[PDB]
């Protein structure tokens, strides 16, 4: 029954800058010594999570000097110093006082780096998959920034709606990009009745939309 | 150099009891508080209980009626049982090994290890195999230098698919996308991976599918 609210949730921080995310409980987490009972963890982008900080301000092993928790009573703030591209991921603040064992929110740190362009790459359908009876033609966005893209399937100049899914990874934890992985479905005899196939692609570092099409149908 | 693995059920049909066990490889029981911790986006990250060497057990009141934490420092194992599975016990589910420091109070250092990672599905659709096609190099893959292949993992049912390239030799550029959901309740995912353009027709670029839970593997051959 202890709540822990942390207070950014999602924060853009540029190389080299600070980052402070906040952490507070609805009861001290205060002990007789001083101390507090509160633990900060990281969840890197496909990993499990990390061990931060323990006992509100000690520093776990192989944890940098950048990486440093502090307050006490009821609000926390865990700082970093110097963000860097590895330090991508969620936080979290978990207290350990009163048996309830209760995490915080989260608060994604992503990097505020350069803007870049997507290299756009269109895939046509397999033959194996043709022969299942369907067709899925994909189009790939690589290695770029900011995360907001546009990505429309246009058949015959057509736009199509509702025939594809795509999918966004998380920032590289190396150059903090993204790519993008859309899918337009739709059946055999559906993919033979038309020509062509384009990705348009839309995003802030290019000029203007970028389109990829195969004519093969 | 502590692992902590971890197998179970990772598929279940509601009210059905879910099975959960981590091996600890490298360090004895006894010293720690062993700990499962799952995460999910209806619950967040949620501690379920921890257990003692000894046996000693503390669970969170909610999940206190329905979860069972069990230890063998023998066999270095220990486990969770959760009964009665619904739509909100599908999750991630993590062990997690507790290091503690008695100053005349049991104080806690920190959960050190954690594990893999085990999703839990909850659902009543049938295990269904993997359908790999090759998304293959062209000029409208190639850009400059820089060439773009790929492996489409159709439709699989649950989630944990694996996939490598070149049996872990290449990760160089390997993007494996987070799996869609599908209308028809199967999974698709696309894994791609950008080689140099000469690179394409000497060598031999494959993509290792795994979907255990339906005891699938395939090796597909990607060919410009």
């Amino acid at each position: 029954d202890i709540v822990m609210t942390q207070s950014p949730l999602s924060l853009s921080v540029a190389p080299g800058e600070a980052a402070s995310i906040s952490c507070r409980s609805t009861q001290s987490l205060l002990n007789r010594n001083g101390d507090n009972y509160l633990e900060w963890y990281l969840r890197r982008p496909g990993r499990s999570p990390q061990l931060l900080i323990y006992l509100g301000s000690e520093r776990a092993l192989g944890v940098p000097d950048r990486f440093s928790g502090s307050g006490s009573g009821r609000d926390f703030t865990l700082k970093i110093s110097r963000v860097e591209a590895q330090d991508v991921g969620t936080y979290y603040c978990l207290q350990t006082r009163q048996g309830a064992f209760t995490f915080g929110q989260g608060t994604k740190l992503e990097i505020k780096r350069t803007v870049a362009a997507p290299s756009v790459f269109i895939f046509p359908p397999s033959d194996s998959q043709l022969k299942s009876g369907t067709a899925s033609v994909v189009c790939l966005l690589n290695n770029f920034y900011p995360r907001e893209a546009k990505v429309q399937w246009k058949v015959d100049n057509a736009l199509q709606s509702g025939n594809s899914q795509e999918s966004v990874t998380e920032q590289d934890s190396k150059d903090s990009t993204y790519s993008l992985s859309s899918t337009l479905t739709l059946s055999k005899a559906d993919y033979e009745k038309h020509k062509v196939y384009a990705c348009e692609v839309t995003h802030q570092g290019l000029s203007s939309p970028v389109t990829k099409s195969f004519n093969r149908g | 150099q502590v692992q902590l693995q971890q197998w179970g059920t990772g598929l279940l049909k509601p009210s059905e009891t879910l099975s959960l066990t981590c091996a600890v490889y490298g360090v004895s029981l006894r010293g720690y508080y062993w700990t499962w911790i799952r995460q999910s986006p209806k619950k967040g990250l949620e501690w379920i209980g921890e257990i003692d060497e000894i046996g000693r057990t503390k669970y969170s009141q909610s999940l206190r009626s329905r979860a069972t934490l069990s230890i063998d420092t023998s066999k270095k194992q220990f486990s969770l049982r959760l009964t009665s599975v619904t739509a909100a016990d599908m999750a991630t589910y993590y062990c997690a090994r507790w290091r503690l420091m008695m100053v005349d109070e049991v104080t806690r250092h920190g959960m050190d290890v954690w594990s893999q990672g085990t999703m839990v599905t909850v659902s009543s659709a049938s295990t269904k195999g993997p359908s790999v096609f090759p998304l293959a190099p062209s000029s409208k893959s190639t850009s400059g230098g820089t060439a773009a292949l790929g492996c489409l993992v159709k439709d699989y049912f649950p989630e944990p698919v694996t996939v490598s390239w070149n049996s872990g030799a290449l990760t160089s550029g390997v993007h494996t996308f987070p799996a869609v959901l599908q209308s028809s309740g199967l999974y698709s995912l696309s894994s791609v991976v950008t080689v140099p353009s000469s690179s394409l027709g000497t060598q031999t670029y494959i993509c290792n599918v795994n979907h255990k839970p339906s005891n699938t593997k395939v090796d597909k051959k990607v060919e410009p």
